[PDB]
């Protein structure tokens, strides 16, 4: 639930209270992505990437 | 095997992994670009020496052989 | 005892302080976020094997002995 | 001789060098002046532990015991 995603940066925040708290974390381990819309989480049964 | 060694030190200054560590590897990437040359530093754990041969080498424990064929006469 | 050791080396490559260095530490940053996982590993230094005990393993060097019983002739 | 040994791992943990690294050095520092400070945890190599150890000092073998003439009688 709530994956936020930096343009760069690979720490990630995620929440389990729906926004209520944040914890910052790693597991990006990269430079991610600078997609020329919104959308980067893109998926399909399960297989989330 | 490793019961048999003494304590040792490493031979220069390197970096081992602490939480008073007054060097930070940082959180992460202020790192506009892309290829400008990065690494990854591999995650921290116990620093292996010789697993190549763990079991190896067994020197010889003994003193130069006065040996000969020594028949001991039953009574 | 240390001088009493082989020419050890651990196995994958892990780096060292210098001043010669390719990777740079950063000495400073944004960490502007103390939010990020600060991941400090600590200082550069010498890295303790089996610091643990000084007193390794004793290999017996008795080698295949059969105690045999020894009265001298004391003429 | 350095081929016998145990395997050894370093009593706490430390920075490997792999290529799915965990911790990262950043693709360079944000260096904007001279005063932030500069390093280099330099590049991996191997480690170094007794390079004070070229070949060693040997513990002894034989025990304690008489040293003898044995007294073959020639012929």
């Amino acid at each position: 639930i709530l994956y936020l995603f930096e343009r760069y940066q690979p720490v990630v925040k995620v929440s389990n209270d729906k926004g209520q708290t944040w914890k910052a974390v790693k597991l990006f381990n990269d430079r991610v992505g600078y997609p020329l819309s919104k959308t980067v989480y893109y998926q399909s049964a399960n297989t989330t990437y | 095997e490793n019961a048999n060694l003494p304590a040792t030190e490493t031979d220069e200054e390197v970096l081992i992994v602490d939480e008073n560590g007054s060097v930070i590897v940082g959180g992460c990437q202020y790192d506009p670009d892309e290829s400008g040359p990065i690494y990854t530093k591999y995650r921290e754990a116990k620093a292996s020496t010789n697993s190549t041969h763990t079991p190896p080498t067994s020197i010889t424990n003994i003193q130069p052989y006065i040996t000969v064929y020594r028949w001991i006469r039953i009574a």
